[PDB]
RNA sequence: GAACAGUGGUAGGAGAGCGUUCUAAGGGCUGUGAAGCCAGACCGGAAGGACUGGUGGAGCGCUUAGAAGUGAGAAUGCCGG
RNA sequence: GACCGAUAGUGAACCAGUACCGUGAGGGAAAGGUGAAAAGCACCCCGGAAGGGGAGUGAAAGAGAUCCUGAAACCGUGUGCCUACAAGUAGUCAGAGCCCGUUAACGGGUGAUGGCGUGCCUUUUGUAGAAUGAACCGGCGAGUUACGAUCUCGUGCAAGGU
RNA sequence: GAACGAGGUAGAUGAAGAGGUCUGGAAAGGCCCGCCAUAGGAGGUAACAGCCCUGUAGUCAAAACUUCGUUCGA
């Protein structure tokens, strides 16, 4: 699709055509939604325990004699229904990824791309480029491109400097081509790509 | 999406039955499990097959046969598939399983000789079917064994 | 701690916010600091052997050291402090002039 | 929306929901008083939910989705009173 | 860290492998929270003291050490309605009288008297059961997870899929 | 055996608001304004702090002991 092409400056320096294929698509709602649900489960680190009634300390003994006490039978002082006795069935260390099909995934990212263009929050840039790594430089740049809230700042390569002067900015997140993703483009307001990007992008969905 | 408006497609997750929560669910008490007996305890139920001692079914049958060591399986193309390649084409084992038309080659290809052949090929198999082979030769193609 | 006995603070928090006086004594274990005049209590003391009469009496409670900012020489107004070595010997520098506390 | 019919229920099958803790994203509330607690003649078909006042003195809802140590009146249950 | 938050999490947040138990091997607890700061209540009064009542401090003392909150059981003080001719699974529906006045509703409290009415749970052909379980209140306390299988539903791609 | 380099075992330096004003026991909170940011990790501070403190990013540092690296007969 036709988009406006932007200066760092914010002035606009015509348009740039975005392969259909990658951000011209009809986006599926339930693949993307598989695709975010997929990346949140794959962050969880899952170390949770509990002790069971074999783990607990002690506990080795017959508490009394099954017969004759007028007590309730009992077989451990750690079974599970004596206060600071193991847990039925608690957490145990677990892993919560799962891969979607290769496809499912190629769908998910032009899914969450071709929203971007039709929600109006890409912004290509001519090409982004700081002098200096300063964030005051860089807060300038969103500033002039009417970047209010949250942006993804996405480069060709490894950007020092853009991802320097960006890093302590709350909200912006920069990235190379190679590590845009399903979670961080749905999870910020702008998309910031470069012209180099996009195409790189391209290459790699189409 | 937003993620502050995710929706799941409409009969993709359903929520856990969780048993023993009460008598309003259905499956409060027994849990569902009715009531005593083997079937109703804490790691019951008989094995797999078992008949409660009538002797099982696979035990009243005979054991039958042998595995050959030797065995081959063909990877089977039928005349459909080679359908799909273009016309004077030398078809081998290395192109069918490159083109995807076979995952695994197996012991080799063998051409079957179900659905029609119209195009002229070469073909380089391992085995024919007598129809395979006439019906190659009779569109004017050759059936080299490989 | 960024200040010490002896020196003159401005208190930047509290009660006593915008009262100005020298450090007493200084508690680095506790981040504490007393100064002159600054958050007094009423301690209601008994008869002691040192002490015969007991009585309420007024007395400074010391106060947390980041309530209090040093002075700059220059302008008399707060300062961040800072470091730098003069004649081979660290000093205390107001960071707003770049004077000296010390 | 109308008509017509139906709606006792144990084991048990099926469905729709309520509430709890945590997370993410919106959005909010709160020292001009959060949660909790106490009281009331309020609201919803139920699970339940508010509002007002008191106590309390710093945290907490809501929406959508996710994940579960997710709901107790009985076990001569365990611990405390 | 979509782990615990003081019955949890280590047995152990605290002087815990302690105290305590056992000849011994060994078993094995309970017990966190004044306040921002001790400013931890000078002084007066009753009392032998404990403990109070003032006065002070403090935002707060009904935050005073048995010190954040402070449920329930249980124990009391006061009193609006009822109660000494009555036969009671204790309610429910009907109902005067008396006392009140609300999230304002064909309201609230009490209840002479009338009708009906054998708790709950478990287990049973059948339990008010003279069968079982629970003194009461509170907290804790039971279909989980992993890896495989299979079916339904969903999604992607499709003679291919991965 | 030495030399050199990078580490470890202490540390050092380190930007920017008591901004005004409201409520309050207290302001880190509200409202209205600034500023720093290779630093908006964290903890603390009389309520919730990038700019109050300890710090953080970054940049430096070792007498001594120690780790690793580098160099010096078909
Ligand atoms: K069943
Ligand atoms: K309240
Ligand atoms: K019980
Ligand atoms: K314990
Ligand atoms: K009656
Ligand atoms: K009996
Ligand atoms: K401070
Ligand atoms: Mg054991
Ligand atoms: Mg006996
Ligand atoms: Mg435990
Ligand atoms: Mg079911
Ligand atoms: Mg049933
Ligand atoms: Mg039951
Ligand atoms: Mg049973
Ligand atoms: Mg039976
Ligand atoms: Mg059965
Ligand atoms: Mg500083
Ligand atoms: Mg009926
Ligand atoms: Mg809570
Ligand atoms: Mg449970
Ligand atoms: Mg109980
Ligand atoms: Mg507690
Ligand atoms: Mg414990
Ligand atoms: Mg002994
Ligand atoms: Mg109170
Ligand atoms: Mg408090
Ligand atoms: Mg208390
Ligand atoms: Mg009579
Ligand atoms: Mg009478
Ligand atoms: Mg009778
Ligand atoms: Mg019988
Ligand atoms: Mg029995
Ligand atoms: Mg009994
Ligand atoms: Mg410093
Ligand atoms: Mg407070």
């Amino acid at each position: 699709p036709k988009v406006a092409l932007y200066n760092q400056n914010g002035s606009t320096a015509g348009d740039i055509e975005l392969n259909a294929s990658v951000f011209g698509i009809e986006p599926n709602e339930s693949v993307v939604f598989d695709a975010i649900l997929m990346q949140r489960a794959s962050l969880r680190q899952g170390t949770h325990k509990v002790k069971n009634r074999s783990e607990v300390r002690g506990g080795g003994r017959k508490p009394w004699r099954q017969k004759g006490t007028g007590r309730a039978r009992q077989g451990s002082i750690r079974s599970p229904q004596w206060r600071g006795g193991g847990v039925v069935f608690g957490p145990t260390p677990r892993s919560y990824s799962y891969k979607l099909p290769k496809k499912v995934r190629r769908l998910a990212i032009k899914s969450v791309l071709s929203s971007k263009v039709i929600d109006n929050n890409i912004i290509v840039l001519e090409d982004l480029t700081l002098d200096t790594a300063k964030t005051k430089e860089m807060a300038a740049i969103l500033k002039g491109l009417s970047v209010e809230k949250k942006a993804l700042i996405v480069t060709a390569d490894a950007n020092e400097a853009v991802a320097l002067s960006a890093r302590n900015i709350p909200g912006v997140t920069v990235v190379e081509a190679n590590g845009i993703n399903v979670l961080d483009v749905v999870n910020h307001e702008k998309l910031l790509i470069t012209k180099a990007a996009v195409e790189k992008v391209e290459e790699v969905l189409a | 999406m937003k993620l502050h408006e995710l929706k799941p497609s409409e009969g993709s997750r359903k929520t856990r039955n969780r048993v023993g929560r009460g008598i309003g669910s259905g499956n409060g008490k027994t849990a569902g499990k009715g009531h005593k007996g083997q079937n109703a305890r804490s790691g019951g139920g008989v094995r797999p097959g078992f008949e409660g001692g009538q002797m099982p079914l696979f035990q009243r049958l005979p054991k039958r046969g042998f595995t050959n060591i030797n065995r081959k399986e063909y990877a089977v193309v039928n005349l459909d598939k080679l359908n799909g390649f273009a016309e004077g084409t030398e078809v081998t084992p290395e192109l069918l399983l490159e083109t995807g038309v076979i995952s695994k080659l197996n012991a080799g290809v063998k051409i079957l000789g179900n659905g029609k052949l119209e195009k002229k090929l070469t073909v380089k198999a391992n085995k024919f079917s007598a129809s395979a082979k006439e019906a190659v030769e009779a569109a004017g193609g050759t059936a080299e064994v490989i | 701690m960024h200040v010490k006995k002896g020196d003159k603070v401005m208190v930047i928090s509290g009660k006593d916010k915008g009262k100005q006086g020298t450090i007493l004594a200084a508690f680095p274990k506790k981040d504490r600091v007393l100064v002159e005049g600054v958050n007094m209590v009423k301690k209601h003391s008994k008869p002691t052997q040192a002490n015969p009469q007991g009585g309420i009496s007024n007395q400074e409670a010391p106060i947390h050291v980041s309530n209090v900012m040093p002075l700059d020489p220059k302008t008399g107004e707060v300062t961040r402090v800072g470091y730098k070595v003069e004649d081979g010997k660290k000093v205390r520098v107001a960071k707003k002039s770049g004077q000296v506390l010390d």
